[PDB]
């Protein structure tokens, strides 16, 4: 099957500045009917794709002329001459020549702002939840930029893996930051065998990893 | 302008079948092929197949051959996608595109039953802090299906609120957190209540969030 | 898919010479400004280049008036017998230029009146009594067959393009248009050349008379539904197909348009060159009209090919 490769994965942009995204196919998208079925769309979180470009370089109806597409054979580019706020979202290319039709993995266009370290908070499990036989421990990273962040759970200094899940907000429309919540889940029995619960955060805005921790049953 | 209006969210057991509809308006229905594409949560897109509404002719991704059927009813301008022998990995938003895209239909494939959330507090053990701001929250745990909504103080409190996307636990139930950052000096004087709604279970909960200690 | 202004810079021509040669020069400049206006390319191409182009169109116009005879007809030289074709071509270019420079209504409507009162036969046919010297400037009309139909259509199209200005000045005009339409309508089904099918097709479409069997003949004459062509010079087929596009846009047949625009774009014909006058004027007139009436129209799903493999 034809592989569509987009670059970069994330593209931080400045309002009023140009943006460029790459899409490469594993083979030529020139069809025997003579057209090249290379498409671009924009998807803004929770939404239906907005069609932007078809046949490599044709703007869809109403799409503003700051958008342009180019390329041939296997190398395609989408450009925005001057980025506007409504241009943030995930950009996909996809090919309609070969079967099956195939999509690129997406390029996230986001608002660039100054580096901002997370405010980090750790929340112990509630007595109410412990009564039911489970302990959820939560780690909040509030209002940071850029999106790249690493949470490492430690339980008496043993690195935890597989027993946490995390999710991240969309870029804030007012301050261009992200926030991140991570939940560590243990049985009450396991929780009660260990003392030190720690979430260790690595982010570009910190000079080194910051740890928030509590000792079970101590305030 | 052109719109494609798709049928609502579906919850199906593994092995069941789902039939999604796509009603088109604003263009000559028979002039445009209709692509069906899916997107798993947090993931990219996979093409399912296409139908030519003029001839009725179909072409499918061979990955779904035997389990996917696409039809149109030209006299209602509606396209349908039926997918059978449903699998957990079939959980996705299904789109029609002709070439404008529908709003998508979430199909969740799970053996879980409808269940209302438990709401637990997220609070520091002490109201005492050296920091000018404190984080509070609500952990909305063990519900099915999506979605839940959360407000704070009945919608009066919106600044500093972050409500996170839900995660699907290995139990097959969702869990969501909602947090707010507030002035440290307000703890134990101002109140902070999360208002949780899970319509599929008729669950409405108000959780007041306080610390165990001063 | 607007044609890039950078590809059209050679169409900004200083007109010069006698009553035919001056129009050969004025043609590319008028149609280039027309087309760059409708496609909004002056900001990118150079706002400052438009004033210079208008100056050259004004020069064209002022120079052409040296060839206006007392009758209001035109010929190459003031002592040459007036050309029905050249006069109607002057009406065609000046009618289109009216939003670019000041055109004297006396000049435009004088030429229209002369064509109707001197060169229209009682059956509605327009006759040429003094052919132009530069036969290469008349495009596909240079063919010997279907002369009465092809020239009647050419002149009728100029009258229809002048009608807004000249109707309220020339009371013979609506009757002339009706009689010319009657002749074209009565003889259309007997046409053999795609060129005449196209130009008589546009002339009838402007009057709402390209209907029923005549419309079916017009449409089924196209090859692969994208072009009107005869087996000769390719310039004539670019012209034919431009007249056919103008007819489709008059018919509001928007689903038939995109394949014809694709075929014109694929000829990569940017105008200019020997014998280019009609192709240059008609291709940019037809693409400007397309840009105005149905820009980037899409008649099917162009995200994907038409293939339906069923394995």
């Amino acid at each position: 099957d034809v592989v569509m490769t987009q670059s970069p994965l994330s593209l931080p942009v400045t309002l009023g500045q140009p943006a460029s995204i790459s899409c490469k196919s594993s083979q030529s998208l020139l069809d025997s009917d003579g057209k090249t079925y290379l498409n671009w769309f924009q998807q803004r979180p929770g939404q239906s794709p907005r069609r932007l470009i078809y046949l490599v370089s044709k703007l869809d109806s109403g799409v503003p002329d700051r958008f342009s597409g180019s390329g041939s054979g296997t190398d395609f580019t989408l450009k925005i001459s001057r980025v506007e706020a409504e241009d943030v979202g995930v950009y996909y290319c996809w090919q309609g020549t070969h079967f099956p039709r195939t999509f690129g993995g997406g390029t996230k266009v986001e608002i660039k702002r100054t580096v901002a370290a997370p405010s980090v908070f750790i929340f112990p499990p509630s007595d109410e939840q412990l009564k039911s036989g489970t302990a959820s421990v939560v780690c909040l990273l509030n209002n940071f930029y850029p999106r790249e962040a690493k949470v490492q759970w430690k339980v008496d200094n043993a690195l935890q893996s597989g027993n946490s899940q995390e999710s991240v907000t969309e870029q804030d429309s007012k301050d261009s930051t992200y926030s991140l919540s991570s939940t560590l889940t243990l049985s009450k029995a396991d929780y009660e065998k260990h003392k030190v619960y720690a979430c260790e955060v690595t982010h570009q805005g910190l000079s080194s990893p910051v740890t928030k921790s509590f000792n079970r049953g101590e305030c | 302008q052109v719109q494609l209006v798709q049928s609502g969210a579906e919850v199906k057991k593994p092995g069941a079948s789902v039939k999604v509809s796509c009603k088109a308006s604003g263009y000559t229905f028979t002039n445009y092929y209709i692509n069906w594409v899916r997107q798993a949560p947090g993931q990219g897109l996979e093409w399912m197949g296409v139908i030519n509404p003029y001839s009725g002719g179909t072409s499918y991704n061979q990955k779904f051959k035997g389990r996917v059927t696409m039809t149109v009813d030209t006299s209602t301008s509606t396209a349908y996608m039926e997918l059978s022998s449903l699998r957990s990995e079939d959980t996705a938003v299904y789109f029609c595109s002709s070439p404008y895209w529908g709003q998508g239909t979430l199909v969740t494939v799970s053996s879980a039953s409808t269940k209302g959330p438990s709401v637990f507090p997220l609070a520091p053990c002490s109201r005492s802090t050296s920091e000018s701001t404190a984080a509070l929250g609500c952990l909305v745990k063990d519900y099915f299906p999506e979605p839940v909504t959360v407000s704070w103080n009945s919608g009066a409190l919106t600044s500093g609120v972050h409500t996170f996307p839900a995660v699907l636990q290995s139990s097959g139930l969702y869990s969501l957190s909602s947090v707010v950052t507030v002035p440290s000096s307000s703890l134990g004087t101002k109140t902070y209540t999360c208002n949780v709604d899970h319509k599929p279970s008729n669950t409405k909960v108000d959780k007041r969030v306080e610390s165990k200690y001063g | 898919g607007a044609v890039d202004a950078e590809r059209l810079k050679h169409l900004i021509v200083t007109p010069s010479g006698a009553g035919e040669q001056n129009m050969i020069g004025m043609t590319p400049t008028v149609i280039a400004v027309h087309y760059l206006d409708e496609t909004e390319q002056w900001e990118k191409f150079g706002l400052e280049k438009r004033q210079g182009a208008l100056e050259l169109i004004k020069k064209g116009y002022t120079q052409q008036l040296a060839f206006r005879q007392p009758s209001s007809a035109f010929a190459a030289f003031v002592k040459r017998a007036p050309s029905t074709w050249l006069t109607a071509y002057v009406v065609k270019v000046f009618s289109l230029a009216v939003n670019l420079i000041a055109i004297d209504s006396q000049v435009l409507c004088g030429a229209v009146k002369w064509l109707i009162l001197e060169k229209q036969k009682p059956d509605g046919v327009f006759q040429e009594d003094a052919p132009v010297i530069h036969q290469e400037m008349i495009g596909g009309l240079r063919n010997n067959n279907e002369k009465d139909m092809a020239l009647t259509a050419f002149v009728l199209i100029s009258l229809q393009e002048a009608k807004d200005i000249c109707e309220e000045q020339v009371n013979s005009l609506p009757g002339s248009i009706t009689k010319a339409g009657d002749f074209l309508e009565a003889n259309y089904m007997n046409l053999q050349r795609s060129y005449t099918v196209a130009i008589a097709g546009y002339a009838l479409a402007q009057m709402g008379r390209l209907k029923g069997p005549l419309l079916n003949k017009f449409l089924t004459t196209a090859k692969d539904k994208n072009r009107w062509e005869d087996p000769g010079k390719q310039l004539y087929n670019v012209e034919a197909t431009s007249y056919a596009l103008l007819a489709l846009l008059q018919l509001k047949d928007f689903d038939f348009v995109p394949p014809v625009v694709r075929w014109l774009n694929e000829q990569r014909y940017y105008g200019g060159g020997y014998g280019s006058t009609q192709a240059t004027f008609m291709v940019f007139q037809a693409l400007a009209q397309y840009q105005k009436d149905a820009p980037d129209h899409q008649e099917l799903n162009l995200d994907v090919s038409l293939q339906l493999p069923s394995r």
